[PDB]
């Protein structure tokens, strides 16, 4: 039977991406379902390497896949990893595309957590998005992991803690829906992108949609631009019309963070605690699935 | 819109 790593066979694709593609497999070993990520050794842009030793970086953290294999066989890279459940984009489309309140506040603070620790060991994501978090499973559906290192870099040397040095012209780097203001205007990426990005996401739960989505164009570069133009002209304040204005405070902070500034994660956690104590919630792990 | 882009 097909199998990587003499060990894993082979089951269906399961998603796609830029760095690569995404099969389940079964460790004949446990009979362990797992997923299975292939990139082609002839790439443009090896990657996939470089994203499971920053996997292997963050083992043991909370929320973090655990990296069972990675090797080379055939024409591919391989690295094959826990399988964890359905996506929040997952949850989302199967909840109607409508979150309470309570479900976003509860997906707030573990968010806010895991792009914390994230930072703590020296990266940025750069990629965040309701794709790249997906629920733990069976005990651990209560947990919210983050997925897609492939985007991922050091914004700081892990001795020393000199931060990467500030630069504009980029190309943009992760997704347009979710990427910050900055990212659109070319400045290099930092801690407080991963925020921002992760503000949009919690809007877009909110919301449904976000405003820049869904916008006609005909070239990719007149898409981008699009968007972009789009984003900056919607205050933050329409933005979340009809929202708790924590979510505007939120995304204001991450706005107001220099290149190189140290985020108050835990003042943006108490934000949505606060409100979350203010609506009457309890946390019990009962999300809107 | 939703495709992972890289620098």
């Amino acid at each position: 039977e097909l199998r990587v790593g003499n060990r894993y066979r082979l089951g269906r694709k399961i998603g796609s991406g830029s760095f690569g593609d995404i099969y389940l497999g079964t460790d004949i070993a446990a009979g362990e379902e797992v997923a299975i990520k292939l990139e082609c050794v002839k790439t443009k842009h090896p990657q996939l390497h470089i994203e499971s030793k920053i996997y292997k970086m963050m083992q043991g953290g909370v929320g973090i896949p655990t990296i069972r294999w990675c090797g080379a066989e055939g024409d591919y890279n391989v690295m094959v990893m826990e399988l964890l459940g359905p996506s929040l984009e997952d949850l989302f489309n199967f909840c109607s595309r409508k979150f309470s309140l309570k479900t976003v506040l509860l997906l707030a603070d573990q968010m806010i957590s895991r792009i914390e620790y994230i930072h703590s060991k020296n990266f940025i994501h750069r990629d965040v998005k309701p794709d790249n978090f997906l629920m733990g499973l069976g005990k651990k559906g209560n947990l919210v992991y983050i997925i897609d290192f492939g985007l991922a870099k050091k914004y700081r040397d892990a001795r020393t803690h000199q931060h990467i040095p500030y630069r504009e012209n980029k190309n943009l780097t992760g997704t347009a829906r979710y990427a910050s203001i900055n990212t659109h205007l070319g400045i290099e990426q930092s801690r407080r992108d991963d925020l921002e990005s992760l503000g949009y996401v919690l809007m877009y739960f909110n919301l449904g949609s976000l405003p820049w989505q869904g916008l006609k164009a005909a070239t990719k570069r007149q898409k981008y631009e699009r968007i972009s133009e789009k984003k900056m002209s919607t205050p933050i304040e329409v933005l979340c019309k009809g929202y708790p204005s924590e979510f505007a405070t939120y995304l204001n902070f991450c706005r107001s963070l220099r290149f190189d500034d140290k985020p108050d994660y835990s003042y943006l956690r108490q934000l949505f605690r606060n409100l979350f104590h203010r609506q009457g919630f309890s946390y019990d792990y009962v999300f809107d699935w | 819109s939703v495709a992972s882009l890289t620098s």
